[PDB]
């Protein structure tokens, strides 16, 4: 689940 | 100690022929293993040149 | 996965999920189809958003040459016909047993004595020591035959 | 207790690693087969 | 220099001796590689071990059994299971096919291809053995193995021994949960032949311990580990006092003379107490009173029939532990006037009293409770005549138009023997109520 | 060291048995090129059942495919798990297929199977104890009903002691894809009777049932069909290959099962058989596993039990569990529905308890029963045959290839007689 | 001092001699280029070693042996193998050509090549010995050399020493399973010229050798390693009672002397047998009448020849290692007090024992394990005139149709003497009959 929070930090 | 002495000539001497015929199959599989595809470029080098 | 992508029923491997050391795996990249350029249309089916990282996914089980059997059932044969039987236990090279036939011995841990690992299962035992002359007996009627005293 | 609950992650895990080998197959966007006339199209 | 041979026939057979060689070794103190640790404790020169393990002089002990059954994939798993290196690999005999659900197939063609391998492996193992007190043969009456070679075996021990202590040790069907089919068939045929050659032919019956596991052990999901586990407390408990001194010893001579009436109704029916858990060990007093209490209690046999539709012919009762007598013989007298437990009339006195200092030894990841003082009950009573008419009537049934027939008399065996079987086991009910009566 | 000779024959039986080896290759721990990547002993001890060893490590199946037209070899050979058949029992002809049981049996099959029974001879003689046979076929082909039936009278006159099943994939009206099938299906029986141990027949529609029903398959096609037969075939065959609580072999199942020698057609069924919707919203417990055994959704060879009465039911589970829980209910079962039972035979449920579970389930189970509503489709066969039998039906092919009617009124009537003998024990009183 | 010349002839004695020299060297502490290790053995002074090896005086023990081999393709593994520096090189002799199953090539062309060679090696040995017990001649009936080339030397030796004790260990050809063709008329060949010379002919036979291995080793997969192990044991048995000090000594003149009875009656059968594998040893007490009650066997007997049909001449037991001759008595008096086990009745006093304190020595990669005892059992039986009939019996439906002759015939053989050697040995079956009435 790392990498999609990732864009969800980003937007 | 006589004995210990023994089993160490007769375990390299084991050693030494498992490795030996262990490469004289595998070499022999890679020669067969390119002659495969020796034969297979035989053919389509004829065919184009026919 | 296996059994008709039921998944959630129990394990993929039975016997692989209780061992202390199973297999090593290899993570395998496959040659995906096409060769080195070409354009790749993104499906609408996929996400513009990358994939997973499939690591943990791409998996396959390479064997390993334990110096029991090299994994070989003709030499399992003649090592059980000569009746030499296996260094590590079932103790050992399982967790918690598979069939429950080995279930008795399972409390057997080999580097702790029992009474040492858990102490309420000492029972002193009662014994009536052998004295001289059924010793003596003892002894004379496992070798001799023809021979008895009173 | 503990060994249960062993097996109900490896089944969860097993559907999370079905669910990334279906988006795999969702995506290799070849379909099998892929007649040698679409194949050098797309390839070229 | 009392000793015993063990035979272990059939897969109820190897798995009994499998959870009963565990419970040896651990009460004896010998490691499942087979050496005594001994590490100078306590003990004093201990030789409590050699009623059932052999002394090879190296510090290793090997037992007195041999596991025979005409199947590999039970063998091959106590071959390569924690008790390895325990047993002699040549007294591990097993066959190549296996034998059905079937006496016939069990007892003639090939039953008769490795029965001369296991006389000459028991023949070896009796040479090396001094005094021979008995032999135990584990089985059940299920069918194949445990009830064609074992009848077989017994035919021939009969034969080359002559009069030596054959304790039997059967899993008797229960009267509704069965795993087989043809059950009735095998047993009706095994009994004709078991009646002639068998002094004590103890019995255990899966459902009476399946109920006895789920009331009073407090478990919900039995297995055949915990029957089992259970079977070797008793046949433990039955066998102690060849091994440990007690206030008052009996073996296998004195067992036989004072159980078995007649030389045909030697069926006993053996119980143990307490079969309670820790959680309940923990609230309990445990006198003798209330373990022989428990021992003649209805639902507690285990050979399932309710005994207070019978008459006790007579009693052996063991008692290990911190027992003295004088709770004993109160126990007994209460009993004796209590009104349900009423004796035959050719009996004034009827049991045969057992003492044992050794308390009972409590394997870990087990079912029973550790105990200071345990009975061994062992009834000899009218109420198997119910279990007798129960499988006729199984078998008279299943027989009235020839099922499962076909099989027998294909594999050699002749139309008669069923009848034989049938009659003879119809003697034996007459034979119980001409006693009861 | 018991062993199973698998002789899988036509195009059915070819893909039914790829998908079973498929199945079992992966359980014994044996990788697609045939090398053994299992950890433990438990996977090869047993491997011997159903394997060769050969040098470098190679475990070859012990199968003989077995067919009449070349393109089933090769689908094979190009499914997964196909580069592991040694390419020396890959026996087939050169001429085909045709749905023409005299085809399959009298001429140009009949020129093969002397190289069939050369390659089993040569395999069973290979080893030292040759338990039995298995073969996979259809009652509805040339090369499934003829070659399979030839393969069974020739092996059972060779070796006229060892166990011998057949699983017939038998044909149905509704799902039928070919005319010609009550003419093979009546015309195979004939032989199916006399000359097997025990056959578990297997109706595509019940497949198709299944798959539609509880397991929710929307798209199913020729593949899952396979894998349920070959999930029934490795509960069955378990108990050779793994160590058990209660252990039951094939010749202890058709010792426990079939009462009287023309009796052994068997149902199988298996269980569980969850939807994807449904997998996480019921636990895998022993009285569910037998209720999902004794529900007739999950049996695969139509033949609902209500209208007919149970003989001998043998149930083989899979996993670890406890024998109390396991006979209770087989108990509760039989209390239960008394009257869809056997009166005159007692405690028919033949009862096997296995402790290694298969791929994927915590537990499973196999259902196999010699119940009464087996005559069911044999009836509606030879009502079929006998609705065109009467009126000349497509039969120059037959008799102009070499039969004569005689055989065709031989198997109509030795079909009726297996009819008659199964409705005979449908309301028989004890006394 | 008490030493004995071996002579080894033929590709079946140098094998045999490569398994035994071994194990001698192993026994007596010699290394394989015969010198004592390091000096760290030398801390006193004995003279064990002295009767099959010599000092050279600085460190060196060269072997009281002949390696005779006419094809040079056995004996030039000895010259460079392990075993290089300790033979003499002028000991291991070698021809050019080979015999090629030819008992009459062995015998007449290519033997009388070689034999003035061998006969002065022999002189050299014997002028260096200082008084010697004898020979050991290891070879095969078989064919070719160990045929033709063995009898000569036998002739021209036992012509040139006197007595001068010649005990023969000889490979016998199997009933059924044997690798040439022309050995029938090998044997019938060679038993004509090696009856007159011989003193004691120990018979050991290929099938019984496979077989022992086979069921007591557990090997199933055996060969001539093993088999020339298990000649090499037997040899090292023989010989421990002039090597090493025991109890009872019995040296070759006892062999002779209690073994033969009348001077055609000299052909004995050895068994070495407490064989046992490293796994089954270890759950055995392997004690004095268990290795004695193997020998006496059917099953055990390292000729393939059943020892039940027929009667016993008389017995020599050597038993090795911490064994008791009263545990021996008892031995002996229970197989005398046993019925299978039958003697004749001129005999009655048919025992020899020779106890010696000496463990039997253990060789790496061998299959036979560390045991504490061991027993060598010589028997001169009745039971191999029906061996000598199966070679008169193929011998027979050979030379009815003179097949195999013309090679003989060619080589130098006259076509008669087929017909003494066959006359020869129906005089030795009347013998055996005879003594055996
Ligand atoms: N108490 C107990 N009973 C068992 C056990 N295993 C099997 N049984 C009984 O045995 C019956 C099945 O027949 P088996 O005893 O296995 O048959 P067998 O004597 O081993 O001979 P085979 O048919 O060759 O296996 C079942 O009905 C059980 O009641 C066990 O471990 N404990
Ligand atoms: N025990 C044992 N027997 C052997 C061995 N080698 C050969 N033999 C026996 O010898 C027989 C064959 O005759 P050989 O002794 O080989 O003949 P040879 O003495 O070498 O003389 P040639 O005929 O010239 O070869 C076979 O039947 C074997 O039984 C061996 O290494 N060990
Ligand atoms: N379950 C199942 N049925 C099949 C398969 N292949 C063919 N069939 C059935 O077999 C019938 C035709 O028989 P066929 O296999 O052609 O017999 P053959 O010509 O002798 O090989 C059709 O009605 C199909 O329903 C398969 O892979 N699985
Ligand atoms: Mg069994
Ligand atoms: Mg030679």
């Amino acid at each position: 689940l790392e990498t999609y929070h990732q864009q969800t930090l980003y937007r | 100690n006589l004995s210990d002495d023994i089993a160490r000539k007769r375990a390299m001497e084991e050693e030494m022929e498992r490795v030996r015929e262990e490469l004289y199959h595998e070499e022999q599989e890679e020669t067969q293993r390119q002659k495969e595809m020796a034969e297979i470029e035989r053919q389509i080098r004829q065919r184009l040149e026919l | 996965m296996s059994f008709f992508n039921l998944t959630e029923l129990g394990y993929q491997y039975p016997i692989r999920a209780q061992v202390k050391e199973p297999n090593s795996v290899y993570s395998y990249h496959l040659a995906n189809s096409l060769p080195a350029g070409s354009y790749v249309s993104h499906r609408p089916e996929t996400a513009k958003l990358p994939p997973i990282n499939m690591h943990k996914y791409n998996k396959v089980i390479e064997p390993v040459d334990n110096p029991e059997h090299h994994g070989s059932y003709v030499k399992f044969t003649e090592r059980l016909h000569k009746h030499t039987r296996c260094a590590k236990g079932p103790n050992d090279i399982y967790r918690n047993p598979v069939t429950t036939a080995q279930l008795p011995g399972s409390w057997y841990r080999k580097e702790v004595p029992l009474k040492q690992s858990e102490p309420w299962t000492y029972v002193p035992r009662h014994v009536c020591v052998s004295s001289e002359m059924t010793k003596f007996v003892k002894e004379m009627s496992v070798t001799n035959r023809e021979f008895s005293l009173f | 207790k503990d060994e249960e609950y062993r097996e109900y992650l490896h089944g969860l895990e097993t559907e999370a690693e079905y669910q990334a080998k279906l988006k795999e197959a969702l995506a290799r966007p070849v379909i099998d087969k892929a007649h040698p006339v679409r194949r050098q199209h797309m390839s070229a | 220099m009392r000793e015993c041979i063990s035979i272990h026939v059939g897969q109820a057979g190897v798995q009994i001796g499998n959870a009963c060689w565990e419970l040896y070794c651990l009460e004896h103190g010998i490691q499942p590689d087979g050496q005594m640790p001994s590490d100078k404790t306590i003990g004093g020169g201990d030789d409590s071990f050699n009623t059932f393990f052999s002394e090879t002089g190296a510090g290793k002990h090997v037992p007195r059994a041999v596991f025979v059954d005409l199947e590999p994939t039970v063998v091959d798993e106590v071959r390569t299971g924690t008790y390895r290196q325990l047993f002699h690999p040549e007294q591990l005999i097993t066959g190549k096919e296996d034998a059905a659900n079937n006496y016939a197939r069990g007892h003639y063609t090939i039953g008769k291809e490795i029965v001369d391998l296991v006389l000459d492996r028991i023949r070896k193992l009796a040479d090396q053995c001094t005094g021979l007190q008995g032999f135990l043969i584990f089985h059940s009456f299920g069918g194949g193995t445990g009830s064609g070679f074992a009848s077989l075996l017994m035919e021939r021990l009969s034969v080359d021994y002559g009069k030596k202590s054959k304790l039997e040790f059967a899993i008797y069907p229960a009267p509704q949960i069965s795993t087989a089919v043809v059950e009735p068939y095998n047993t009706i045929l095994t009994t004709h032949t078991t009646l002639e050659h068998s002094d004590c032919a103890f019995m255990v019956d899966n459902e009476a311990i399946y109920d006895i596991c789920r009331r009073n052990l407090d478990i919900e999901r039995p297995t055949y580990t915990n029957l089992n586990r259970l079977i070797a407390q008793i046949v433990s408990s039955i066998t102690a006092s060849l091994r440990f001194d007690g206030a008052l010893n009996v073996d296998l001579t004195e067992f036989q003379t004072n159980l078995v009436p007649y030389p045909r109704i030697h069926f006993p029916l053996a119980t143990y107490a307490p079969v309670i858990s820790a959680e309940k060990a923990y609230h309990e007093q445990l006198s003798v009173a209330e373990i022989t209490n428990a021992c003649f209690e209805p639902a507690n046999q285990m050979v399932k029939c309710d005994p207070r539709h019978g008459k006790y012919m007579a009693c052996c009762m063991l008692y290990r532990g911190d027992v003295v007598p004088k709770d004993v013989n109160a126990a007994i007298a209460t009993i004796k006037t209590k009104r349900t437990i009423q004796f035959v009339d050719w009996c004034p006195t009827g049991f045969k009293v057992g003492i044992n200092y050794q308390p009972p030894t409590v394997v870990p990841g087990g079912d029973l409770a550790k105990v200071q003082r345990a009975v061994c009950m062992l009834s000899n009573t009218t109420a198997i005549a119910e279990a007798w008419a129960r499988l006729d009537h199984k078998f008279d049934l299943m027989y009235a138009k020839r099922a499962f027939v076909h099989w027998y008399v294909g594999e050699g065996m002749e139309e008669g023997e069923f009848s034989e079987a049938r009659e003879d086991l119809a003697a034996l009910e007459k034979d119980y109520e001409e006693v009861g009566v | 060291m018991r062993e199973i000779v698998h002789m899988q024959a036509g195009q059915c039986g070819n893909q039914i048995g790829a998908k079973f080896w498929e199945v079992i290759s992966d359980e014994h721990g044996i990788d697609p090129t045939g090398t053994y990547h299992g950890d433990s002993d438990l996977q090869l001890e047993r491997i011997n059942v159903y394997y060769n060893e050969a040098t470098g490590g190679k475990y070859v199946p012990r199968a003989v495919l077995v067919d009449l037209e070349p393109g089933t070899m090769d689908s094979v050979r190009s499914g997964p798990f196909g580069q592991i058949f040694r390419p020396d029992n890959f026996v087939f002809g050169q001429s085909g297929a045709g749905n023409n049981w005299a085809k399959g049996h009298y001429t140009e099959g009949a020129e093969l199977v002397d190289s069939v029974l050369d390659v089993v001879r040569k395999e069973a003689e290979s080893c030292d104890c040759l338990q039995g046979f298995q073969l996979t076929h259809s009652l509805g082909g040339g090369t499934g009903s003829g070659m399979g039936t030839l393969l069974i009278s020739k092996i059972r006159e060779e070796y006229p002691d060892r166990i011998m099943n057949t699983f017939s994939v038998v044909p149905s009206p509704k799902v039928s894809d070919t005319v010609v099938e009550p003419y093979n299906a009546t015309l195979s029986v004939h032989q199916l009777v006399e000359n097997t141990d025990e056959t578990y027949c297997i109706d595509n529609e019940a497949l198709y049932d299944i798959c539609f029903r509880t397991l929710k398959l929307t798209t199913p096609t020729y593949g899952d069909l396979n894998h349920l037969v070959s999930a029934t075939m490795s509960g069955v065959t378990t108990c050779l290959r793994f160590p058990g609580q209660l252990n039951a072999d094939l010749r202890k199942l058709a010792v426990n099962m079939v009462p009287f020698p023309r009796l052994h057609f068997f149902m199988p069924g298996f269980a569980p058989l969850t939807s994807r919707g449904s997998q996480q919203y019921r636990a895998l417990t022993v009285p569910e596993l037998t209720q999902q055994m004794f529900d007739a959704k999950n049996m695969m060879a139509a033949c609902d039990p209500r209208h007919g009465r149970y003989l001998t039911v043998a149930a083989i589970f899979r996993g670890r569990m406890s024998m109390k829980e396991v006979d209770e209910q087989m108990l509760n079962v039989q209390n239960k529905n008394s009257s869809y039972f056997v009166e005159w035979i007692p405690n028919n449920v033949k009862t096997a308890v296995c402790d290694i579970p298969p791929r994927g389930l915590k537990m499973s189970a196999t259902f196999i029963g010699n119940s009464t509503a087996i005559q069911e489709l044999f009836k509606r066969i030879s009502e079929q045959f006998t609705a065109m039998f009467r009126r000349k039906a497509f039969l120059h092919w037959y008799t102009g290839e070499g039969m004569d009617e005689m055989e065709f009124t031989e198997a109509e009537s030795n079909m009726n007689d297996l009819v008659s003998e199964y409705q005979q024990y449908q309301d028989a009183t004890a006394e």
